[PDB]
């Protein structure tokens, strides 16, 4: 991989289903067009300053996983255990639930033209996408990657149609929605903070950039150069798509809209308006099919330290797929969509993710006072992880002191419930602990035909 | 009532509150100070047949009309024009000459007015006086309610049966073509255009 083809993996991973779902709730919190475009630019700065901090840790430590070896080197085994627990039950199944709910908003919306589709059709079509993707990825290890090339191709076709059609209509003089852009706004730290949650969901994927892009012709120069080029190129596409929405829509019509891209495609492309619910739905299950490939990489290394059940990250003998980890992610994702509601799963995902984004970036500053003699090839200026830590404190504390809703309580009570399991199964190796786990490991092994992966660390 | 910018600020403000706006539309007649009528009575171009003109015998300051048809507000529905030296038809007042909807140029002009206000963002129309749109071209006299009444005294509108001046064959097809014009602005979902008719 060169430099130019290193940009292609960064852009193709970050651009997903977020730009088709998030513009309604960024505008709903900052109720003007002017501050709505400031937020979509400021999340592009947080995503590039966050990915530069992860690029330093990824060449410093050189152990696979996610944030798990970065948290173990800085604090010890307690926040490393809490990351593998909170990514097992909170972070990874809610990501799979938001995407499959985003697929169902776009399949159902052209059949309800001036109307709102009922929640039972949105949820029972999103549940059929979770079960179908979990069945395909648990049987056909090579089939998920062949169709991924035509899902990436359908994704950046509909992105280029929206960006170009917005520049043509803006040239003809359709600029009357940007006239008094800063009248009617919120300087509230609960409304600004929730516009950052939904804006940073569309930028999600900047922290998984470390591992699959170490295969470059000259790392330690081409990796930090792929972040300064790759993610501000995504920020240029996200601002241009939101400008393209406000040329055909008022800020009031965008709030009263089920799917924001089927409303755009009804005013611009009339005799072929069905290509927007067709390509966005292909782009969305391509984003859900991609996450089931790496299911088990963090599970395996956390099980090696004894911080995770080892019956997960077993491999089926026929159809060499990580079938226990894929089936477990599908069960928690169908449980999350029954209370459901995108704008409640986005706040639930973003509170847990940015609690641990700010712990590894603070761990970068801890490892400069505690962990010298450590051979840093990439080295950031020290003010970049300082402000990225303080912004992560703002994204955690401000929702619970301004607009405390009930999903922020279930997210705390599920993370700290893992803190009890640390003191009963890791810290105090009780005798009745492995009297339970290996009976479950042995019987699930014969039920699914799954073996230990014929694989050591590397 | 204001300017065109006042109307455009009102349509935008109605839409930000989630409301809809319908306006009246008058297809049957214009004022006699309309530019089409000032061109019609000098026989200028295509505008000669925009209104319904017929020969009459105006002498001694009084007009002998082509038939006995009466205005709704009550006297003869024909008025002599001195420049054209013919009589024109009006259903309501002599300052309101009726358009000739048997002329396809007139039907094209009404459609361009509808497209003008639909482009401004008006959500629909209320059509006034659609039953008065067409009249019989044979121009025969109406039947009196009282047949022994002397026709010099038949001046009130309620003294005639209006079989030839209201609801003629072809009127409903003109209203259906108005609905077809508005259907080209109704294809986007959530932006259906309303058409109501008034006939009392
Ligand atoms: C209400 C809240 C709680 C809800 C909980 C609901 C739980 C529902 C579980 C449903 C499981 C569905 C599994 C089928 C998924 C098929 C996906 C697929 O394509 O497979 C390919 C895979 C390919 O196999 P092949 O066809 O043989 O090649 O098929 C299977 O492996 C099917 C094996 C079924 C696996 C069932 C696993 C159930 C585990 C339950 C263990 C519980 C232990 C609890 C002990 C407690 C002790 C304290
Ligand atoms: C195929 C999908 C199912 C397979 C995976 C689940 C297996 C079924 C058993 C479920 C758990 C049964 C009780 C725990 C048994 C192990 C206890 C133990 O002694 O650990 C030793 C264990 C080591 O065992 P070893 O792997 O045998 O060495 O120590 C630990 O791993 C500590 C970490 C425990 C992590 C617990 C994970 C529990 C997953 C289910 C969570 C349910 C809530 C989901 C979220 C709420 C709904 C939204
Ligand atoms: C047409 O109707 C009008 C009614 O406005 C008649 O005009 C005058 O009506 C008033 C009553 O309000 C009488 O006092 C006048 O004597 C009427 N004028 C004349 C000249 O008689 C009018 O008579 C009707 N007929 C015509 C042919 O104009
Ligand atoms: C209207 O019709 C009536 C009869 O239908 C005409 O004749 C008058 O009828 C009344 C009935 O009570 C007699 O009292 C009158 O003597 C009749 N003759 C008249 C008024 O000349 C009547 O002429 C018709 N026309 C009008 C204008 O009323
Ligand atoms: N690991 C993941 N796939 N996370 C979700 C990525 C979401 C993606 N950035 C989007 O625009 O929707
Ligand atoms: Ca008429």
């Amino acid at each position: 991989l060169g430099l130019i083809s290193g940009i292609s993996i960064i852009v193709g991973t970050i651009i997903g289903s977020g730009i088709f779902v998030s513009p309604k709730s960024v505008l709903s919190n900052t109720e003007a067009v002017g501050p709505c475009l400031i937020i979509w630019a400021a999340c592009g700065v947080l995503a590039t300053l966050g990915a530069l901090c992860f690029a330093e840790l990824g060449t410093m430590i050189t152990k696979s996983g996610g944030e798990y070896p970065y948290l173990m080197e800085a604090y010890g085994p307690i926040p490393a255990y809490l990351f593998s627990w909170a990514s097992l039950i909170v972070i990874k199944p809610t990501s799979f639930a938001i995407i499959c709910l985003s697929f169902s908003e776009y399949v159902c919306a052209p059949f309800y033209v001036g109307c709102k589709p009922p929640q039972i059709v949105v949820k029972c079509l999103a549940a059929a996408a979770i079960l179908f993707i979990s069945t395909v990825n648990s049987l056909s290890v090579r089939l998920g990657s062949y169709v991924q090339n035509i899902f990436t191709a359908a994704k950046l076709v509909i992105v280029a149609i929206i960006i170009i059609s917005g520049l043509v209509l803006l040239a003809q003089g359709n600029t009357k929605n940007f006239d008094n852009s800063f009248e009617g706004a919120q300087l509230s730290v609960g409304a600004i903070s929730l516009a950052f949650y939904n804006g940073l969901w569309a930028y999600d994927g900047w922290n998984q950039l470390n591992y699959i892009t170490e295969e470059l012709r000259n790392p330690y120069r081409n990796l930090p150069l792929a972040i300064i080029i790759g993610i501000p190129l995504v920020t240029a596409c996200y601002i241009l798509m939101n400008v393209s929405y406000f040329t055909v829509m008022t800020a009031t019509e965008l709030l009263q809209s089920q799917a924001v891209a089927v409303t755009f495609g009804d005013r611009v492309l009339y005799p072929a308006s069905w290509i927007v619910p067709l390509f966005v739905a292909f782009s969305t299950i391509g984003a859900a099919n991609g996450t089931c490939f790496t299911a088990g990489r963090l599970i395996y290394v956390a099980g090696r330290e004894g911080h995770m059940l080892k019956v997960l990250s077993y491999i089926s003998v026929r159809r060499l797929t990580p079938a226990p980890a894929i089936i477990f992610y599908g069960i928690i994702a169908t449980i999350y969509i029954i209370p459901g509601d995108i704008n409640s799963l986005v706040n639930y995902f973003s509170f847990a993710a940015w609690l641990f984004y700010g712990l590894t970036i603070l761990g970068l500053i801890v490892m400069r006072f505690t962990r010298k003699e450590l051979e840093r090839p990439i080295k950031v200026p020290v003010v970049i992880p300082v402000l990225m830590t303080l912004i992560s404190v703002f994204l955690v504390l401000a929702p619970i002191i301004s607009k405390p809703t009930w999903e922020y309580l279930y997210c705390v009570l599920f993370i700290l419930s893992g803190l009890l399991f640390y003191f009963l199964f890791v810290h105090y190796k009780f005798g009745w602990a492995q009297k339970i786990s290996k009976p479950i490991t042995m019987h699930l092994q014969m039920l699914m035909e799954v073996v230990p992966p014929e694989e050591d660390p590397e | 009532f204001g300017t065109m910018e006042d109307f455009e600020n009102l349509v935008a403000a109605i839409h930000d509150k989630g409301l809809k706006l319908i306006i009246d539309f008058i297809p049957n007649h214009t004022s006699d100070k309309h530019i089409w009528f000032q061109l019609s009575r000098t026989r200028t171009g295509k505008y000669t047949d925009y209104y319904i003109w017929h020969d009459c015998t105006h002498e001694n300051g009084k007009t002998i009309p082509p038939n006995n048809w009466l205005s709704v507000y009550g006297n003869s529905s024909w008025h002599f024009d001195e420049v054209r030296n013919q009589c024109y038809f009006h259903q309501f007042m002599k300052e309101q000459p009726d358009l000739n909807f048997r002329n396809p140029d007139v039907q094209e002009e009404i459609k361009e007015i509808l497209r003008f206000w639909l482009t401004k963002g008006v959500d629909g129309f209320s059509l006034d006086a659609v039953k008065f749109l067409l009249e019989a071209k044979h121009l025969r006299d109406e039947i009196q309610v009282n047949k022994t009444q002397i026709p010099d005294t038949v001046t009130q509108y309620s003294e005639l049966y209006h079989d030839f001046t209201t609801t003629q064959v072809g009127m409903h097809d003109i209203v259906r073509s108005f609905r077809q014009t508005m259907d080209q602005y109704s294809t986007e979902p959530g932006r259906y255009r309303f058409m109501g008719t008034e006939a009392y």
